[PDB]
């Protein structure tokens, strides 16, 4: 649903780069140039960046009890 | 001691001729009509009732005249009484399936001509839609 | 391999094929271009292994 | 086993009043020759043909 | 071959025969009225059905786009280059492969075959 | 201007966008629905028969119109509150809305005094509502409104909410009505077969087929040998096959000429003629028009016991029962002979061998009955045995005099339980009739993933009986492409019986052909009864919906005209289909239902229809006021169902037709936007299945439905018996263009993986698979699990009935060794409480005549914590809730794991990112797979994807999965990875982690995309 | 493909390797043959069985 922590292969942390992905991707910067501003030379880390989905803005419309 | 594949049964059940499960229903129904106002009497039996759903779910013909013709064209043939109603009942789709099912047919049936009775069968037997 | 089964084909096409006498016309030719098209794959797939 | 369907071409059933009229024009140079010996000829000939 | 009708009923005309004139006539059954036929036969049968597909085939066919057009072969007499051709589409002549053509010209509708 | 080829790839995929935008993916299913609920209906209340009821007094009741409203729910109070969708499911109740119809009664009781009274919106009953349909109560509603609601924007609908379970209409192939086909059986005595059944338009009486059959020259006989073959007739009513020629003779045309007239229409042929003659003998006897109706009735399946009687029924039989769509009045005798005749006709061309025998696969000769028209015929069933229920009722009233009011007249029972009971159980019809069920459609609806779903909801099944039998249905047949898609198929026994409808491709609605009709009669179209028989020899013949409507003298200029007509959006709709049999001099219309079509860009002289401008406007779709729509309307695009594709040419894409060296085709008449589009919503998520083996693509089809992963959105607030749910649904890092119309991107059922494909270790054998431990334990393929709960306290019985309360051990009697501390006070676990093993989680006893234990435990022995709990009221008012367990699993050595292609491989064995192999950057794999299963059991595409995904995640972009986009070649991402300083086949050096030193071959690792199937060690050891 | 043609591509003669690619004509046909395999390999089961 949200962004893992860190990565399931070497286990850099990720989430708080989930932050700044989308901040930067705004700033008119490419897919993979934002990438390597937050520091993710592996591919693995960049996996979960590159191609995640945010779920929970969607669950987040419905109204809670 | 009894067997159906066999073809081994109580002595007295041989005189008896078999019954298709769409003709029991209308036998059934016959019975039904008679107790609800030729006569006052109790309410049917609750397995007269268990039956009679049994039947009509599992009534593979509509009318008589269907029922009458596959009797009529199976009995032109060899075919035992036993297998008479349980081929009718069963309904095999191919002459493969009612000698696995039937092993008496076997014993003096042919792949090619059984094939060309069930599929018969088949003509008469009524689709819901 | 094409080629020669177009060439069977404008060869069926004229009637220039003749059939084989144990087989008629049509299934020769359906015969003629299978064993081009086996024979390609089995000669094809031989150059792959070595 | 072959039967004369696979070794015949055509049939027709054609109509000659007289044995020897053969209203076939390109049968009739053949047929004449057969026909000269009296062969089943001893008497009437129905006009219908089995060519 | 053919089917006549007579003019009192418009009947079919079995074929009957007369031992008086022993002439062939085409008589109808239900209604006195018979004829003579001329033709001297009375059906035929090919075996092997080798009937050229040349009649058979339809003239309007060259407006199809989907039959492949070729130019190797012009019409005979219109001289158009462009020409549609197609193979048999009788089941009995499936077992032979041949190729039809047809001219593409709006009204000539000639049909050969090479 | 033009749309030059490098900038094709682009525009393509645009107007594919516009389509799904505005029809959607399950348009189809609500369409049908839209029809059947708006004109299919009122049709059936409208064609109503007369009420007449007599025993002086004659009472005369006629339907006048039908009013739906929008749903609502019925209390004890009565009041007309609105019912939400998601209401239904929560409270376990039927979503549908009330049926309203207007009757009107005329009485007279021989006074010479008519007076009637109006009855204003009887409460006929109710009719279930499709999600999203035009009577639901969330059509045309904006996103924000959908949450509010808690309902999810990204779910279709199109499905029937019935007591609480979502059940989908699988649509059921048919025959083709109102067609003619000939079909050859060797097991028949006869040797060819005249079947054409013959229905009118929607349904006034039920289907009705003849088979204008021809006996076999194989028997021989004194007089059968001369005449040989002759036609035999069977009429639907009379159990003797009758020649054909007597019914003509019955018809009216006694005259033998004119038989051959109706027949034969080229005199100049003999071949036909001779055919025809022997039919001739047998009936030559009859040659009067009375002796023939009489001849027929003989035979009936009631004769008459007076002579005169069988010539009425033979009379009414060929009127009425014979050939009903051509006519049921009775002064159609010319256009009954005409169709009639048509149909010996087609024998002859058959049997001569001139005509191609019909397909018996061919989906043009197969209608697609969905929602709308299933639920027509289901409708009929209640509404004829209403109108019983009416008379029965009336009949004991109308004898003694008095008059009988309507209130108790009407049923609502039988119409609202009627459609409730198939629609839940499965079975059609009358489980009361005495006929063998319809079971498998109306199947529960598939909530295990997204895609699944929309999969379901456009499943499709083959036809079952004589005629599924006789054909094929499993054998994948050329029709399909672009129409259903061909990898997509459940294996098993029923392995193809069971298909998806293509993405792009749509089953036609239905419409009136009386435009169609009109518009012929003010053109150079003539009809039958005007002209004689010999016009038809060399005319073309016009069929509409299978009606004899009349030959044309020109086909050219009428069809030019016509398919203007259609590219303009004029009478003719874009959804009907011309088609013209150019070898047959036959120009058929179909506007009936059930067509399937799909779309098809119109290339005219070798170019392009659509322009730059076309794609300039879609670019800018939306704030434009342009959609999909448009490009019909501009005629630049247009639909062609399967027998119009007979007669169509296509291209695969403009580059094959814009200019060959050789050309193959100069005369183009439609181009397909997309190849890709033949795949289904379960083949289109693969990437290269073109690389891809035929069965694994079908393997993946049943595997990706079995994925887990995140459904809908507001799972939270539903509540269903099995749901799982992953922790980390990520998008895949290479993905095909249709996915974004899926909306799998949205919703994924998988996680990506860096893949080392090596023998590590030996744990992996051809069916098995190794993990990283490490990995897991961050979460690489962790997911929930919900079960709900469902109980009820009913009073069934006045003297015991159920109730909620803690089961206390003295107050009880009857009860089961269990720890009821986790109950409260009303005898419900509040949520947050953890639960393991054997646990009652709701309190319910039973006042036998001291009360017995009735609880019920968990399900299996799984630990898992209540996540929510949910007190209603059932549809009888009693008692209801609902509690959904939640559980967590983590992923182990049981757990199955497959690729998006391939078999399933179970966990071998979990290793510590110590012990996994590491490269030299330090990336320990988080999955090995075992080499040996790529050659046979898996697909190149892997290991395409496998470098596809490496370059993808290192230069951070998506990657393009379009089966047939030349594009992308392998050779091409080998070089990309080449420039990020790795190996371009994506080899790696791996070192071992139990001894350091480098392995001597070299692993090829990759970020390759990875689904958990739901079948799982924890459920199966649990049980 | 064109009306009566008897050519490779036409009659499912695949000519490309998995690694290089489909067309889309030959998706189709592969897909046809292998529909064959499948329906063969479940009643192959179910009759060996027996
Ligand atoms: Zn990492
Ligand atoms: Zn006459
Ligand atoms: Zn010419």
């Amino acid at each position: 649903m949200i962004i893992p922590v860190r990565c399931f292969t070497c286990g850099k942390i990720v989430g708080n780069k989930w932050e700044a992905y989308l901040g930067l991707l705004q700033a008119e910067y490419t897919e993979g140039d934002a990438l390597d501003a937050l520091g993710l030379k592996r591919y693995c880390c960049r996996r979960m960046l590159l191609a995640h989905v945010d779920l929970i803005e969607k669950l987040l419309n419905y109204a809670p009890l | 001691e009894e067997d159906a594949s066999q073809l081994i049964f109580p002595k007295e059940f041989e005189t008896a001729e078999t019954l298709l499960n769409s003709e029991v229903h209308m036998l059934l129904e016959h019975r039904k009509q008679q107790n609800e106002s030729a006569e006052d009497e109790q309410e049917l039996s609750e397995v007269f009732m268990k039956t009679l759903n049994y039947t009509a779910r599992f009534s593979r013909f509509k009318n008589r005249e269907t029922i009458a013709s596959v009797r009529s064209l199976l009995l032109q043939k060899k075919l035992h009484k036993f297998e008479l109603a349980c081929l009718a009942n069963l309904c095999p789709e191919t002459a493969e399936e009612s000698k696995a099912l039937i092993p008496s047919l076997e014993g003096r049936f042919e792949d090619e001509e059984l094939q060309q009775i069930l599929d018969d069968i088949q003509t008469k037997r009524s689709f819901q839609y | 391999a094409k080629q020669d089964v177009i060439e069977v084909i404008e060869k069926a096409h004229n009637n220039e094929l003749e059939p084989t006498p144990g087989n008629t016309l049509r299934q020769t030719f359906e015969n003629q271009v299978n064993r081009i098209l086996n024979d390609a794959r089995d000669k094809t797939g031989s150059s792959a292994q070595k | 086993h072959t039967t004369l369907r696979k070794v015949t071409a055509n049939t027709a059933i054609y109509y000659d009043p007289n044995p020897q009229s053969t209203v076939v024009a390109e049968d009739q140079e053949w047929v004449n020759v057969y026909y000269e010996m009296p062969d089943f000829d001893v008497a009437r000939i129905s006009p219908w043909l089995l060519r | 071959v053919g089917i006549r009708f007579c003019q009192e009923c418009n009947n079919m005309l079995y074929p009957k025969e007369d031992k008086e004139n022993r002439i062939l006539l085409y008589a109808c059954r239900n209604c006195d009225y018979q004829q003579e036929a001329d033709n001297s036969c009375i059906y035929v049968n090919k075996i092997t059905h080798e009937v050229d597909e040349l009649t058979q085939i339809i003239a309007d066919v060259s407006q199809d786009p989907t039959l492949p057009r070729t130019e190797d072969h012009p019409c005979q007499k219109c001289g158009h280059k462009e020409a549609v051709f197609f193979q048999s589409h009788s089941a009995r002549a499936e077992d032979a492969m041949r190729l039809y053509y047809v001219c593409t010209a709006p009204h000539c509708g000639h049909r050969w075959t090479e | 201007d033009e749309i030059t080829p490098d900038l094709w790839q682009e525009a393509c995929w645009i107007v594919i966008s516009s389509y799904f935008d505005e029809k959607g993916l399950v348009r189809q299913q609500l369409d049908s629905f839209d029809e059947f609920i708006q004109m299919s209906v009122q049709r059936i209340v409208e064609d109503a028969p007369p009420i007449d009821l007599q025993a002086p007094p004659r009472y005369l009741l006629k339907f006048e119109q039908i009013y739906l409203s929008k749903p609502t729910h019925w209390e004890r109070d009565g009041a007309p509150s609105p019912m939400m969708p998601n209401e239904a499911r929560l409270r376990n109740l039927t979503y549908s809305a009330p049926l309203y119809v207007d009757i009107t009664k005329t009485v007279i009781k021989e006074g010479e005094e008519q007076l009637q009274t109006q009855h204003q919106k009887t409460f006929i009953g109710k009719i279930p509502i499709m999600l999203r349909s035009t009577y639901c109560l969330l059509n045309g509603l904006t996103d924000r409104d959908l949450c509010e609601l808690n309902e999810c924007p990204l779910d279709p609908g199109g499905y029937f909410i019935i007591n609480g379970s979502e059940k989908v209409l699988i649509a059921q192939e048919k025959m083709a009505t109102n067609t003619v086909y000939v079909f050859a059986k060797k097991d028949s005595k006869y040797a060819y077969t005249g079947e054409c059944r013959s229905c009118l338009e929607n349904s006034s009486r039920p289907t009705s087929t003849i088979w204008v059959s021809m006996l076999a020259r194989g028997g021989q006989g004194a007089k059968k040998s001369a005449i040989g073959q002759r036609i035999v007739a069977t009429l639907p009513y009379i159990k003797q096959e009758v020649p054909i020629i007597i019914v003509f003779r019955a018809l009216g045309f006694v005259s033998d000429r004119d038989i051959l007239e109706h027949i034969i229409y080229d005199f100049e042929d003999p071949e036909m003629m001779e055919m025809v003659k022997p039919s001739l003998d047998e009936a030559f006897v009859i040659q009067e028009q009375n002796v023939a109706l009489n001849f027929i009735g003989s035979r009936g399946a009631k004769p008459g016991v007076t002579k005169e009687k069988r010539i009425k029924y033979a009379k009414e039989v060929l009127q009425k029962e014979m050939l009903p769509h051509v006519g049921v009045s009775d002064f159609c005798e010319t256009k009954k002979a005409y169709f009639l005749g048509y149909m010996v006709h087609r024998l002859l061309l058959a049997a001569l061998g001139r005509r191609e025998l019909d397909d018996r696969d061919h989906y043009g000769n197969k209608r697609l009955d969905l929602a709308g028209p299933l639920l027509a015929f289901l409708f009929r069933g209640m509404f004829k045995n209403l109108l019983k229920e009416v008379r029965i009722y009336a009949q004991k009233f109308i004898d003694r005099g008095k008059d009988f009011n309507l209130e108790l007249a009407i049923k609502t029972r039988i119409i609202s339980d009627g459609l409730k009971y198939s629609l839940a159980t499965g079975n059609w019809g009358d489980q009361k009739k005495a006929h063998q069920a319809r079971a498998g459609v109306s199947q529960v609806l598939n909530r295990l993933t997204f895609a699944s779903t929309l999969s379901h909801l456009r499943r499709l099944n083959s036809p079952i009986g004589r005629d599924g039998k006789l054909a094929k249905p499993r054998q994948l047949h050329n029709t399909l492409w672009g129409m259903v898609c061909p990898a997509e198929t459940p294996e098993g026994h029923a392995v193809g019986l069971v298909k998806n409808l293509a993405l792009m491709a749509y089953i036609s609605v239905g419409s009136q052909p009386s435009p169609i009709l009109e518009f012929l009669e003010e053109w150079s179209m003539e009809n039958l009864e005007e002209i004689s028989p010999a016009a038809i020899a060399d005319a073309t013949k016009i069929f509409v919906n299978g009606c004899w409507v009349g030959i044309h003298k020109d086909p050219e200029q009428l069809m030019n005209t016509l398919r203007k007509l259609r590219r303009q959006m004029d009478i003719i709709v874009s959804e009907v289909s011309m088609i013209r049999d150019i070898r047959e001099r036959e120009i058929r219309i179909y506007t009936d239902a059930g067509r399937i079509c799909r779309p098809l860009l119109i290339v005219e002289k070798q170019k392009l229809l659509l322009k730059k401008r076309h794609i300039d406007q879609l670019k800018e779709r939306e704030y434009n006021n342009y959609s999909w729509q448009d490009l019909v309307a501009s005629g630049v695009v247009e639909y062609i169902d399967t027998l119009e594709e007979e007669t169509v040419m296509l291209a695969m894409t403009p580059d094959d037709l814009q200019e060959k060296e050789v050309a193959y085709c100069s005369t183009y008449t439609h181009c397909e936007i997309h190849p890709s589009m033949i795949l289904g919503v379960c083949a289109s998520i693969i990437p290269f299945p073109d690389h891809n083996q035929s069965p694994r693509n079908t393997y993946q089809s049943a595997m990706g439905k079995q994925a887990m992963g995140v459904y809908i959105t507001n799972f939270h607030v539903r509540m269903d018996t099995l749901a799982h749910v992953l922790y980390y649904p990520q998008k895949p890092l290479v993905t095909t263009r249709s996915m974004e119309y899926l909306r799998f991107r949205e919703l994924p059922a998988g996680i990506n993986s860096i893949v080392a494909i090596a023998s590590y270790t030996g744990y992996n054998q051809e069916d098995s698979v190794i993990m990283n431990r490490s990995a897991v334990d961050r979460g690489f393929f962790r997911s929930v699990f919900y079960r709900s709960y469902k109980e009820q306290e009913s009073k069934k019985g006045f003297d015991q009935e159920e109730v909620f309360e803690k089961p206390t051990r003295e107050t009880c009697q009857g009860m089961r060794h269990a720890i009821y501390d986790k109950l409260d006070d009303d005898g419900l676990i509040a949520p947050g409480v953890r639960v393991s093993g054997d646990d009652v989680i709701i309190g319910k006893t039973v006042t036998l005549p001291t009360k017995r234990d009735c609880s019920t435990f968990l399900r299996t022995s799984e630990t898992g914590i209540v996540d929510q709990v949910m007190v209603t009221l059932n549809q009888e008012g009693y008692k209801f809730c609902k509690i959904r367990v939640r559980s967590v699993r983590i992923p182990q050595i049981g757990d199955k794991f497959a690729s998006r292609h391939g078999q399933k491989g179970t966990c071998g064995i979990q290793y510590r990112q110590e012990d996994m192999p590491f490269t030299c950057e330090g990336i320990t794999p988080d999955i090995i797979i075992n080499p040996h299963a790529i050659p046979s059991r898996m697909t190149i595409g892997h290991l395409i994807e496998c470098l596809q995904g490496k370059v993808s995640a290192n230069k951070g972009e998506i990657g393009d999965a379009t089966p047939f986009n030349d594009a992308v070649n392998v050779q091409k991402i080998s070089n990309l990875l080449s420039d990020y300083g790795y190996h371009l086949r994506g080899n790696e050096v791996l070192y071992n982690g139990f001894t350091g030193r480098k392995i001597t071959s070299q692993i090829f690792i990759g970020p390759t995309y990875y689904q958990r199937l739901k079948h799982m060690v924890d459920d199966k050891i649990h049980s | 493909f064109i009306k009566d043609d008897y050519g490779p591509e036409s009659r499912g003669f695949v000519e490309n390797s998995y690694l290089a690619g489909l067309t889309p004509t030959e998706f189709f046909f592969h897909a046809m043959g292998g529909r064959e395999g499948l329906i063969d390999t479940a009643v192959k089961t179910a009759e060996t069985g027996y």
